[PDB]
């Protein structure tokens, strides 16, 4: 019955999104969420919902929601879905098998690219073992790809575990930056639900 | 690991496509293949690192693909200025270049080289590579030395860098008689060879490598030729 708008404005319209390997997470609570404005925006390239169908989100009440945001390459978007495998779904950001939420993505080629090449976006490439769902790894220790221990210094068979996307305004549509926001619902006194 | 350039030589016309091929002796788990284009009389230029990602100020005609033991480069629409040579470089447990294909048709950081160009046989050779626009003791860079001769192609000599202290590496062929010395006071690095032989006649370049950019030779030097003769 409380009447205050959810801060959906700042999440989607933030000036800076973090790298895929250090994705942000935000709690939204004690507010009424109007999901109609998002859907009829036509500014989103992809709006896919698992376990819950849109156009009914204005009903239903949730315990608490989650907003995960980052930026990745345009082609790699299809890896953000349950049961998918790849570099992103193994070493960077993995979704559980029982996901109940929606995935929103839209092209951002005119904000995240620079003339000289943007090297401020990175992604993890090597890891000893795959990730568990919703687990984040931030460390930057040197990966040991061979029999000879590296002892914390890089060299032959001692690779740095992070690599740069290198976005540019002239890249193909498959290699352009895309912004992604993942909403997770959990279905306790419900606090967030629309009018 | 040995890289073999599959197409020998191609002759095309303006407008259509071109297709290259690079083959690895065994699997490259590091996946750090890079493609370089060299015009005559000029230092090589970087095109693609990571086998797919574009470099700085490069049009969209060039495309890269491949994985495992094979790789390919594709040119969408040729231009009369594409009279050049194209190489194929890898990194991992070893650093090796490729033979390369000759194709014929019908900026904020600078490296400057200095040193003598002629030396008496059985003497010492000294070269220096001054840096403008960066600090030689950077945390995320390495400084290399490359040399080229027509009989052997492009050859890797040695490298130096600094993470907590100074670290050096050298190629097995030249281990016994090579030295690399940095100097932070005047921000340079120099190469020394105590003994020289007639076959050493070659053209030398100094190059910078950034670890987050696929270990690709980003910025090259002017390069100078050295001839060993009486
Ligand atoms: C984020 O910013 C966009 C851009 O201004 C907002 O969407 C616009 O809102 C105005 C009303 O103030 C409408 O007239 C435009 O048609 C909207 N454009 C689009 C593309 O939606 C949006 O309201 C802001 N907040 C969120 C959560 O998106």
């Amino acid at each position: 019955n409380i009447t205050n708008l959810c801060p959906f404005g700042e999440v989607f319209n933030a000036t800076r999104f973090a790298s895929v390997y250090a994705w942000n997470r935000k709690r939204i609570s004690n507010c009424v969420a109007d999901y109609s404005v998002l859907y009829n925006s036509a500014s989103f390239s992809t709006f896919k919902c698992y376990g819950v169908s849109p156009t009914k989100l204005n009903d239903l009440c949730f315990t608490n929601v989650y907003a995960d945001s980052f930026v990745i390459r345009g082609d790699e978007v299809r890896q953000i879905a349950p049961g998918q495998t790849g570099k992103i779904a193994d070493y960077n950001y993995k979704l559980p098998d029982d996901f109940t939420g929606c995935v929103i993505a839209w092209n951002s080629n005119n904000l995240d690219s620079k003339v000289g090449g943007n090297y401020n976006y990175l992604y993890r490439l090597f890891r000893k073992s795959n990730l568990k769902p919703f687990e984040r790894d931030i460390s930057t220790e040197i990966y040991q790809a061979g029999s000879t221990p590296c002892n914390g210094v890089e060299g032959f068979n001692c690779y740095f575990p992070l690599q740069s996307y290198g976005f540019q305004p002239t890249n193909g549509v498959g290699y352009q930056p895309y912004r992604v926001v993942v909403l997770s619902f959990e279905l306790a006194p419900a606090t967030v639900c629309g009018p | 690991i040995v890289l073999t350039q599959s197409p020998g030589t191609l002759s095309l016309s303006p407008g259509e496509r071109a297709t290259l091929s690079c083959r690895a002796s065994q699997s490259v788990s590091s996946t750090f293949l890079a493609w370089y284009q060299q015009k005559p009389g000029q230092a090589p230029r970087l095109l693609i690192y990571g086998a797919s990602y574009m470099a700085t100020g490069i049009p969209d005609r060039f495309s890269g693909s491949g994985s495992g033991t094979d790789f390919t480069l594709t040119i969408s629409r040729l231009e009369p200025e594409d009279f050049a040579v194209y190489y194929c470089q890898q990194y991992g447990s070893s650093l090796t270049f490729g033979g390369g294909t000759k194709l014929e048709i019908k900026s904020q950081v600078q490296l400057q080289q200095s040193g003598p160009g002629l030396v008496k046989p059985s003497q010492t050779l000294s070269l220096t590579c001054s840096i403008s626009g960066d600090s030689v003791s950077s945390n995320s860079a390495a400084w290399n030395w490359i040399r080229q001769s027509p009989s052997r192609g492009l050859e890797w000599l040695g490298r130096t860098y600094y993470r907590s202290k100074w670290y050096n590496d050298y190629a097995g062929t030249v281990k016994s008689r090579i030295a690399i010395n940095p100097d932070t006071s005047k921000n340079q690095f120099s190469l020394h060879l105590n003994s020289v032989t007639p076959e050493d006649t070659a053209v030398y370049f100094c190059a910078r490598v950034i670890s987050v950019a696929g270990y690709a030779f980003d910025i090259w030097g002017q390069g100078t030729m050295v001839t060993v003769s009486s």
